[PDB]
DNA sequence: TGCTAAGCGCACCTAATTTCCTGACGGCAATCCGC
């Protein structure tokens, strides 16, 4: 086998639904539920962009009014809920594309060999130890005095999770729930189980009249604050939970000064850390021109990033 | 013998044809009245002598297959092309040619003179516009193929007229200039496809589809046509495209 | 360059390559006769071809379609500087004609009715025209469409010039008006609500009846929710047959219509309803009149 | 004698698919309610992750890439989807719009009465139905499906329905009743013993609740935007009449090499899927070879090669002679 | 199983003015050529 498929594409092994947001009473949470609404706020400003010294003369003490929008709590409500749900797909039916049948069966030998050794079960215990310490709560993890995740699988509700209690930058082993959890998604990944559907719903406590934030939208051409709005209510972009749920890659080269885990990207990209963690001989590209090109038995966890990225997905195509 | 008007009511035509050399939009309008020879032609073999000279052209519903840009464009799409017969046809990617298409529901209005036209003749019909295509698109559903009398039992819909007086009426040049300053006057007219002028003369090349029918090089004519509401339209008789012949002008005309 | 392949470049107004660039041969046709000016047409010799079309073949003998694209336009050729070539002293304007000697099957061929018999006519299309459509239409306000279509290699393939400065031509856009145009609303007014629950096992049916009186409760809820907000005008609702109360009895005997009781389509038929044997059931006719003033006030 | 194929040979469609809508309902009220799918515009912010050369990699791996995008998902409250789609079934003989030659329809007729008299058009039939009551025609929305449930009415009748998960996508069934049932009438209908048929096929596909739809994509060349132009009819989601009947073309095992690669393929002309870069049937089993060795050289060809003769002439295509100038 | 018939629903004057409306980075890879 000499270079790549010139169409090869992967698909998504972890496909998380947009979230939707609505507000509770911590106390009574399990009874009552009400939609959180984004809201248009005009706020008028001061020209505090740096200016170049031939405008700011002119231009400091001029008024600046600015469109945005916002999502604010109740004065009645203490909690945010987010509610979103992971289809949990295997990984060997998932290469949407493959023009040689050779470099399919190569990979099809390598990801058996992969279940032979480890059954996507590190890989899933990273998964759910992102959904228990609620890291898909970007800017709504801060100042919370409570936060307690709730995951329920076909109809059994698992025990709560004290999401606060969890490090972000350590991943636990030796939890009942995350191992439970875990072994249903590694035998999902696997090819045991077919599918496997996740609903995740989260209770914020941040407190009365707070600020929810939401996902922001994209503008193109020449604007203003466009909060997302998924079925009039407030909520978040799938792409934002799952880049908080890939949030487990320590296996990069120079992990051992920076402490903490990153997002699992093909080039090794950190928007955090502004710098590239893998941009020569631990990429993708060259650790997947090296397993199966020229045979070569990898580390094991270079063998964990191949299989993350292979549950990311993309267009892994060659000229 | 028995002259009558049969209607084939809310024709749903899903992926017609749209390009017409400079027209994306309404198919020609030869290919309306091809519909209404092969039809004619299917109900002469199945013994049903019906001889089709008139054809109306209403119009309920479109959607050219595409999406409108923001800046109010339209972006019209294609199918991927497969296999197409050459050089190359062995490559797994194929070349992109111009092409359009579009999706309509019309209902036609025929002069129908035959022996009997009767809802025997309908029942026909109906046994037959399901074997055939309008542009070169496929026919979903229709509603149904009843007989009308006069300008009462016709449905609520915007037929299309021929408008030529408002094309030879034109500020001047050239006729490409008479044409883009007649669609400036009036908004609510659009440019059509009405038939075909030789470029040759009459004979026999090689490569023909039928190796016994005269053959003649044809480019396409193209004029103008508007939108009449169907209980403003007076005297019908003029929302009838008919066929018309002459030396050397292939042509479709409301009389 | 110019001078020596000035002889196998053709002239035309037509090319047949412009449909499918898979057509065999050379062909194509000049079409150089006469403007009527008043005939309630647009044919080639009707509009305003200022510039030709030159087509070749191989893309060696390409150098008359560069000369001539170089603007000053060498198309001056109806100033004279000289002598930097001396067969192509206008040798331009005396190229062969494209003749067309041929068909094939990608070649768009057609019947058309000519007095009781019929025409094959294989349409070649008109570079010339779309060329002067193209940049009468840039300056213009008009509706247009651009067709993003043909790749350059295509475009060169094709042999044409004016389809290689225009590989990617704008043309008009006739469309019916806009108020006729396909949307949601239009669609979800055309399809027709059913009752969400069955009459077969409706839990106090009387085999199609209504027996206990605190269904109607139920019958009238049902009949609200579904189809509160949509209501419909006369030519959207559905036709009202006799086949479907007829096929509603055939489902339990009941020949004639029971005395005492209408069927009643339990989402109405002007909020939203379907004919359909699902959407009816035999109440009596003082709780039908219960159930028809009740969704009169909504 | 017969000495080419014909200077225009041109064949229609037989199987005439139409463009699918979807709908999302419940599984416990399928039956009843059908909520409009809308196609929602997704704007998402990436990463340069493409492979590119190592100079610009240096300048560009840590930019920003804003990308335009469009995504259909279900609601909060709906947990399926319905496709609703259907197909005109019309005459082999009858779809022939097109031949010079007089004696190249003559023998191509006695072909065809012929493959009427010894398999008239079943197991092909058969395959078509095995492919639509697999639910092949779900391209990825059959991955992540609990329930998948098929519904076929021909004319009126409606017909005992699939559970669409208990056929294989690579073993073709020929025992199901509600198959036979089907496909004998398809088999009639191409024969020409009966002038047309009107199917209509619906699907319901327990996905999960606010899952990801995935229409089909549109090819729509914009030099200004450059997304992801999902399929939309009538305002609502679907998929293209194409992408179905390439679904339901995937019958062909009776290639060269079938016993290597195990799968079933669409019926082309040299064999040319778009998932494998290879063409299957390069020279020797291709259908131009292979008619012209039944048409012109006249021969009783295998079985299998008939079956794939007579499927590209249900597909239907331009199959004239290598025109000459 | 009915719920009325008839006429008509103003004439004037106007609808403010100032200062301004962000800074960033970026917007994919593949493939669509006959001869």
């Amino acid at each position: 086998l000499k270079s790549r498929p010139e169409n090869l594409s992967f698909a998504r092994c972890l496909n998380t639904t947009e979230a939707k947001f609505w507000q509770t009473d911590f106390l009574k949470r399990h009874t009552f539920k009400l939609p959180l609404l984004i809201t248009d706020k005009a706020v008028l400003a001061s020209k505090g962009h740096e200016m170049p010294p031939d405008k700011l003369e002119k231009e400091i003490m001029d008024p600046n009014p600015q469109k945005s929008q916002s999502c604010t709590l109740s004065t009645e409500c203490d909690t945010l809920r987010i509610d979103f749900g992971i289809k949990v797909l295997p990984v060997k039916e998932s290469m949407y594309s493959c023009s040689d049948y050779n470099y399919r069966t190569a990979i099809y030998q390598k990801i058996d060999e992969y279940i032979a050794e480890d059954g996507f079960l590190t890989l899933a215990k990273r998964y759910v130890n992102n959904i228990a310490n609620a890291r898909f709560l970007w800017r709504n993890r801060k100042g919370a005095e409570i936060i307690e995740t709730i995951v329920t699988i076909e109809d059994k509700e698992y025990p709560s999770f004290n999401s606060k209690s969890f490090n972000l930058d350590t991943f636990v082993e030796d939890n009942a729930t995350i191992n439970e959890i875990a072994q249903q998604i590694a035998d999902t990944f696997a090819g045991k189980r077919e599918y496997l559907n996740i609903y995740v719903t989260c209770f914020v406590k941040i407190g009365c009249a707070m600020e929810v934030y939401p996902s922001q939208e994209m503008t193109f051409d020449d604007k203003g604050k466009k909060l997302f709005k998924f079925e009039g209510s407030a909520g978040m972009h799938s792409q934002k939970i799952n880049n908080a749920l890939r949030t487990i890659d320590t296996w990069y080269p120079d992990y051992t000064t920076y402490e903490f885990p990153i997002p699992v990207e093909n080039y090794g990209a950190a928007r955090s850390i502004g710098i590239p963690f893998r941009p020569d001989t631990k990429s993708f590209y060259k650790l997947i021109d090296r397993m199966i090109l020229k045979n070569e038995d990898l580390p094991i966890e270079d063998k964990h990033y191949v299989m993350a990225i292979l549950i990311r997905g993309g267009m892994f195509s060659k000229k | 013998m028995m002259k009558g008007y049969i209607l084939l009511e809310k024709v749903n035509i899903e992926n017609a044809n749209a390009f017409n050399n400079i027209i994306v939009g309404i198919p020609a309008i030869t290919s309306f009245l091809g519909f209404a020879r092969a039809l004619e032609r299917k109900l002469n073999a199945k013994e049903i002598a019906i001889r089709i000279n008139g054809v109306g052209l209403e119009f309920h519903e479109y959607e050219l297959k595409g999406y409108k840009n923001k800046r109010g464009q339209y972006v019209t799409s294609c199918p991927l092309p497969g296999s197409i017969p050459g050089q190359n046809e062995k490559k797994l990617d194929a070349h992109i040619m111009n092409q359009a298409y579009i999706d309509l529901n019309m209902s036609f209005l025929l002069e129908v003179e035959g022996p009997h036209v009767d809802m025997s003749t309908c029942k026909s019909i109906k046994s037959t516009m399901e074997t055939l295509r309008i542009a070169g698109g496929i026919i979903r559903n229709y509603k149904k193929i009843r007989l009308i009398d006069t300008l009462a039992d016709i449905p609520y819909g915007y037929f299309l007229t021929l408008r030529q007086d408002n094309l030879n009426d034109a500020a001047g040049d050239d006729m490409l200039d008479k044409m883009i300053h007649a669609l400036q006057q009036e908004d609510t007219l659009v440019p059509i496809a009405v038939g075909f002028k030789a470029l040759s003369e009459v004979g026999h090349v090689e490569g023909q589809r039928d190796p016994e029918k005269d053959h003649c090089f044809v480019e396409s004519i193209f004029s103008l046509g508007g939108f009449e509401c169907s209980k403003i339209l007076e005297d019908i008789n003029s929302c009838l495209w008919r066929y018309k012949t002459e030396e050397g002008l292939y042509l479709c005309t409301i009389i | 360059g110019l001078f020596q392949s000035i002889d196998k470049n053709h002239l035309a107004t037509h090319v047949a390559k412009f449909t499918e660039t898979n057509s065999p041969g050379n062909i194509g046709a000049y079409d150089i006769l006469s403007s009527d000016m008043n005939c309630g047409y647009l044919d080639t010799a009707n509009a305003g071809w200022k510039e030709p079309d030159i087509v070749t073949n191989d893309a060696k003998y390409k150098r008359p379609q560069g000369f001539v694209a170089m603007e000053m336009t060498v198309m001056e050729h109806l100033s004279a500087e000289l002598r930097h070539y001396d067969e192509i002293r206008d040798g331009i304007l005396n190229m062969p004609s494209m003749q067309p000697y041929r068909t094939n099957q990608f070649i768009k061929q057609v019947f058309f009715p000519v007095g009781g018999s019929y025409h094959l006519l294989s349409i070649l299309p008109s570079t010339v025209l779309n060329y002067e459509v193209s940049d009468r239409l840039y300056r213009s306000k008009i509706p247009k469409i651009r067709l993003r279509l043909l790749s350059s290699n295509a475009a060169s393939t094709t042999g044409s010039r004016l389809v290689s400065k225009n590989k990617w031509p704008l043309v008009f856009q006739a469309l019916p008006p806009k108020f006729l145009e396909k949307n949601l609303a239009k669609a979800l007014d055309k399809e027709y609500l059913l009752p969400d629950i069955n009459i077969d096992e409706l839990e106090g049916v009387d085999n199609g009846c209504l027996i206990d009186e605190a269904l109607l409760p139920l019958i009238i809820d049902e009949g609200k929710r579904k189809g509160e907000g949509n209501y419909r005008p006369r030519h959207l609702r559905d036709e009202r047959k006799e086949e479907t109360v007829q096929a509603f009895l055939d489902k339990y005997g009941y020949c004639n219509i029971p005395v005492g009781y209408e069927v009643h389509h339990i989402v109405p038929l002007s909020q939203g309803g379907a004919d359909s044997i699902k959407n009816m059931i035999m109440l009596s006719i003082e709780h039908h009149e219960r159930v028809t003033e009740a969704h009169a006030s909504y």
